[PDB]
């Protein structure tokens, strides 16, 4: 049942003596027994990717096989802990060991086996019952935000023969005892599923909801979706982390898993102080953001192996729960890290590689990644509906959106959220682009604005045509020097920077943006267009008669107008709500009619 | 000329100093030497064979 | 402890450039330290990069040339470098390869870490939560240093980054209106700049906190790619293991890299960019993470990585892969240098991913996340308007662009240029800051709140 070392070249590692070894089944490499996956099968021997530093591994050390491939334990538990790359609880390894240091070949359950768990059964079964993959079959209260439904596994099915009766129970016991054709499976409250396989759902369906976020570029001019792909390659400090943080935190998903693969040790830090202070109200009751996250950290300078497994780890958690019903919104923050870790394993293997010593391959992982995002109808008889969303960063060197990994995932995911370096030297966070990026998901909710908004939609497609029209016109006006301009461009120049400085960029570390509900971003751009069309018809109305109102007229006129419409961002939400932020927009509507009734 | 006396002086000091904390190190290193001596001698007499960890059959 | 002999082998199977394969070894060890000896009594030493079956791949750290085939001499240590660390380091020299060079003796070990280190656990590590005071205003006001925060300084060949990494080591204190601990890796540098850094730590009276591992341009190019793990070894011990606060100062990253990817080539790694290894991302966060706090402890080790920029190239690898990994830079140019303005810092490429948290109520004063980010418009903004003048000329323009050609002009002038041993509070770089926005009527500061205005602007 064992194998050898043959030899290693730092994150491979070659054993002989493994003629019935499988690929992608888990060993255990060494006397400190390090996780590793069987990448190659060469006769007898075999190519092992190992997920801790193989630093002091001898030739010879032993090697176990172990039948079942790279898995995640799916359970009660996950919600509000932190795992490492290959799941294991950081909480858990510091309360035992004692150390700072994360030490190397530490087999700790993922979910713990002392906790006490309320279970209540569905109540619906009885001895003789037919019970399939997907079922529930009782909830455990993990917390006041997140019901922990517990599933039959895929892949089970049969007839009920003893159900737990409600209590309290840990994930050592059996709750569930199923036959099928003489043989007799007891399930307790874990189920363990490969990382590299997809859960099966009943069907995969359109994307038809918004996925709230909350800022107002990236959600008015460039919508995600539930169940949705999207990228941000961003430069570094272009401030893409800062938006995966906003999304986790004040969004309308249900689960939000976070991946740090590849991130600064120092950002997972940051998730575990600052979240447990975020409030999210459930029933008239206040409640901390952690019972309804849970993440993974894998840091940059943990084992580039490892950078795998995290990502998959990640999606099939994400999987878990949107076969429960719940809406996941996960974000791995990095990707290129991830692809960095398969050309490094790539060249130890010495593959032939592909685009800039990226693997063939490449492209087949991030398609089988991204694609398991989507809303889809669950498995089971109780026909629960759920998503899982993929916010995924990248980090193209240079900022230069040319290199495989940023180039093969605009060919996948359908959102394209575009940073600009150069806006994020000038401070104009988030440094969203609105050039190059795109979202093909507008038609998709089109129907849904319509239903709840309306003038939201005209809206977006005049904001556009302006900061479309002023990039056209910067083009020249840099040549020209605003010489040969028209009265009518020169209000598109000065509305598009309106736009631009009040309305695209906001500091997410303020009481005031940390948060943008949506009414509050279609209200004020409605004031911001409708100051547009007003004050483009004065000009229209005017320029042929015996006195032309040009830019310089109006700008003095009704320089108050201006400074109220760039003031509507310090609204702050919470203190002020819903019912006054109306209010004092539609305030400044009636302030700027008055006076351009008082100008023409 | 005031400065470079205080040195000069600040120096003996230095010197006057570094000589205490010398016999000082002596002193205390001379009630363990003893047995620091035994401990370690008997780790070298002690042989310990043994077959690499890793020998197979 | 180690207490079988070890073995002694001439088994030497052959030499391909920096690389010395030995055969018949028994059960070779990966990233094992080996000991080796010339015909002519030279000793070197190189680790193991590669084991398999009975052949094992030394990289020798001293060089290949005079190696033999036949005459020499290896043995195995059986173990990786581990290397001896004390509290008492501080006030030593040492070489790059860990031994002393001032004439004392060698360490005298309180334990043996491992140079490569292991990850902090993400749990346990404390996000940074105090400011450093640098008494320079183009860092201490816009872009704040935490304790715990890594912080490189994006320099290019001839500008002083010299001089400011100095300046930082003398007059960095706290905003709580405190002795660091320095460890400096003199790495690819020439005499005269390892002179130049010894000689300020005995001016400004501080030597005795001060640990030195020195590597020079004449120095083997390999212990170039260890200095480091050296350098925060110690940092290691006495942050996490003896609660001192640490500054570690790593000198021109881009000694590392070049060093490193001469390594990539001789081994034939799959290369990235500009023939780096696809890997150098990894490396450089093995080294560059080793900072931060941890909870629990009353210790931290803070960084400043600094680095050459080839051609002022900032989407270089090496600037720019540091920059993915640390939080944000100082970045210096030549702009401001040909100007005859110190410190050369230009905040607008600039940022402190840190700088958040470090400013504002409780820890400097309450405007300070105001102050910066208008500053940072108001200059930008006046850049951009010399793009535009440059080309339209002075007639173009109008009041609303003259303002920023004030701002941008007074600004260089009062608030970056300060001077070698100019110390200035945190407090009194937003008083300047202030100074310089109220040359704006309160409608262009459109990056403050009339909740702040109100306070401020008047005076
Ligand atoms: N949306 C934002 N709102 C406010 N500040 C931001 C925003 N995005 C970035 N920043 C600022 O710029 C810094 C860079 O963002 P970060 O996420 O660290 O960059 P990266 O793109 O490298 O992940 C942040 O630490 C913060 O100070
Ligand atoms: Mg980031």
């Amino acid at each position: 049942t064992f194998g050898y070392v043959h030899g290693v070249s730092g994150p491979v590692v070659t054993a002989c003596d493994m003629a019935g070894a499988a690929m992608y089944e888990l060993v255990r490499v060494g006397h400190s027994e390090l996780v590793g996956e069987i990448i190659r099968l060469e006769g007898d021997m075999a190519t092992i990717q190992v997920y801790e530093e193989t630093s002091g591994v001898s030739v010879g050390d032993p090697v176990l096989r172990t039948g079942k491939p790279l898995s995640v334990e799916l359970g009660p538990g996950i919600m509000g802990a932190i795992f490492d790359g290959i799941q294991r609880p950081l909480s858990d390894i510091s309360s035992q060991t004692q150390s700072i240091y994360i030490p190397r070949g530490v087999n700790v359950s993922a979910l713990s086996r002392d906790i006490k768990w309320e279970f209540i059964p569905s109540k619906n079964l009885r001895v003789g019952s037919h019970i399939t993959g997907g079922d529930i079959y009782g909830i455990v209260n993990e917390n006041s935000l997140i019901k922990h439904k517990i599933m039959l596994p895929p892949r089970s099915r049969g007839s009920v023969t003893y159900i737990a009766p409600p209590g309290n129970y840990d994930a050592s016991d059996v709750v569930l005892e199923l036959e099928f054709e003489g043989v007799k499976e007891k399930l307790s409250m874990v189920q363990v599923w490969p990382v590299r396989q997809v859960r099966p759902v009943t069907e995969k369906l359109p994307a038809n909801h918004p996925l709230l976020t909350g800022q107002r570029v990236l959600d008015a001019l460039f919508p995600c979706v539930q169940g949705g792909t999207t990228a941000i390659p961003g430069a570094f400090g272009c401030g893409k982390t800062v938006i995966s943080q906003s999304l986790s935190k004040y969004s309308n998903s249900d689960v939000i898993i976070y991946v740090g693969c590849g991130e600064r040790g120092n950002e997972m830090s940051e998730v575990l102080r600052d979240f447990p202070e975020l409030t999210m109200e459930v029933d008239g009751k206040v409640e901390s953001i952690m019972k309804r996250t849970a993440l993974v950290a894998n840091t940059s300078n943990m084992p580039v192996a490892a950078r795998e497994a995290s990502i998959y780890t990640g999606i099939t958690l994400s999987e878990y729960f949107r076969d429960m019903g719940y809406h996941v919104s996960m974000m791995a923050d990095s990707t290129s890290r991830w692809a960095e870790a398969l050309r490094e394993i790539s060249g130890r293997l010495a593959e032939m590689p592909a685009d800039s010593g990226y693997p063939a391959y490449l492209g087949a992982r991030l398609a089988s990644f991204y694609e398991r995002a989507g809303r889809v109808k669950c498995l089971g008889n109780p026909e629960r509906e759920g998503s899982v969303s993929i916010v995924g960063a990248v980090s193209p060197p240079g900022g230069d959106f040319s290199d495989p990994v940023t180039s093969a995932t605009l060919g996948i995911v359908q959102v394209f959220w575009g940073l600009d370096k150069k806006l994020a030297q000038r401070k104009h966070f988030p440094s969203v682009n609105w050039l190059i990026s795109y979202s093909k998901y507008m038609r998709a909710l089109d129907e849904y604005y319509d239903k709840h908004f309306t003038e939201f939609v005209p809206l977006r497609t005049k904001a556009k045509e302006i900061l479309q029209e002023e990039e056209d016109l910067a083009e020249i006006v840099q040549l020209v020097g605003k010489a040969s301009l028209a009265e009518t461009d020169k209000i598109t120049l000065e509305v598009a920077k309106l736009i631009k400085d009040d309305f695209l960029q906001q500091n997410g570390y303020t009481p005031y943006d940390r948060f943008c509900p949506f009414y509050k971003t279609v209200g004020m751009l409605s004031n911001m267009i409708s100051f547009y069309d007003m004050a483009r018809r004065a000009v229209e109305t005017t320029a042929q008669s015996d006195n032309k109102i040009t830019w310089s007229i109006i700008r003095e006129h009704m320089g108050e107008i201006l400074y109220k419409l760039s003031s509507m961002k310090f609204k702050d939400p919470v203190k002020d709500g819903e019912a006054k932020i109306k209010a004092d927009y539609a305030q400044l509507l009636e302030d700027m009619q008055n006076a351009f009734r008082s100008l023409e | 000329q005031a400065a470079m006396g205080s040195q000069g002086n600040l120096s003996a000091e230095v010197e006057q100093a570094t000589r205490r904390q010398v016999q000082g190190m002596q002193s205390s290193q001379q009630r363990n030497r003893e047995r620091v001596l035994t401990q370690l001698l008997g780790m070298v007499c002690d042989v310990r064979p043994q077959v690499h960890p890793n020998y197979r059959i | 402890y180690l207490s079988q002999p070890r073995l002694t082998y001439k088994t030497v199977s052959g030499v391909n450039g920096p690389l010395v394969i030995l055969d018949h070894v028994k059960f070779p060890r990966y990233a094992e330290i080996v000991h080796l000896t010339l015909p002519d009594g030279t000793k070197r030493s190189g680790q193991v990069l590669e084991v398999s079956g009975s052949k094992a791949v030394v990289q020798v750290f001293e060089g290949t040339s005079g190696i033999d085939a036949k005459k020499t001499s290896c043995e195995f240590t059986g173990d990786i470098l581990r290397t001896p660390v004390s509290e008492d380091m501080l006030g030593r020299v040492f070489n790059g390869s860990g031994k002393p060079i001032d004439r004392g003796p060698v360490v005298l070990a309180e334990d043996f870490l491992d140079i490569m280190g292991q990850p902090i656990n993400p749990q346990c590590r404390i996000y940074p939560e105090e400011m450093i005071q640098t008494g320079i205003s183009a860092i201490d006001g816009m872009n704040s240093i935490a304790r715990g925060q890594k912080i490189p300084i994006f320099s290019a060949a001839g500008l002083p980054h010299n001089e400011i990494a100095a300046q930082i080591c003398r007059q960095a204190g706290l905003v709580k209106k405190e002795n660091f601990a320095i460890v400096f890796a003199a790495m690819g540098v020439n005499m005269e700049t390892a002179r130049f850094f010894k000689s300020d730590f005995e001016e400004n009276g501080s030597m005795d906190n001060v640990c030195l591992f020195l590597n020079l341009a004449n120095d083997p190019t390999i212990e170039r790619i260890i200095t480091p793990r050296l350098a925060l070894t110690t940092a290691e011990f006495l942050a996490y293991q003896c609660e001192k606060h640490v500054l570690v100062i790593l000198t021109d990253m881009s000694s590392y890299a070049e060093a490193l990817r001469e390594v990539s080539a001789a081994r034939e790694e799959v290369p990235g960019r500009r023939g780096f290894p696809g890997y150098m991302y990894t490396d450089l966060a093995t080294i560059y993470e080793r900072a931060g706090r941890v909870e629990g402890r009353n210790g931290s080790i803070t960084q400043i990585p600094i680095l050459t920029m080839p051609n002022d190239d900032i989407t270089h690898p090496i600037p720019d892969l540091t920059g993915y990994i640390t939080e944000g830079q100082i970045y210096v140019d030549r702009q401001l240098h040909n100007r005859q303005i110190y410190p050369p810092i230009n905040v607008l490429p600039s940022l402190s991913r840190l700088m958040k948290s470090a400013i504002g109520e409780g820890m400097t004063r309450k405007d300070h996340a105001d102050v910066s980010n208008q500053l940072y418009a108001c200059y930008a903004i006046g850049k951009d308007v010399q793009a535009m003048k440059a080309v339209v000329g002075e007639e173009a323009l109008t009041s609303d662009d003259l303002l920023y050609l004030e701002f941008l002009q007074k600004f260089e002038k009062n608030f970056i240029t300060q001077g070698p041993y100019e110390n200035r509070t945190v407090y009194e770089t937003l008083d300047i800051g202030w100074q310089l926005l109220r040359i704006f009527p309160k409608e262009m500061l459109k990056r403050i709140p009339q909740s702040t205005l109100s306070e401020f602007y008047p005076r």
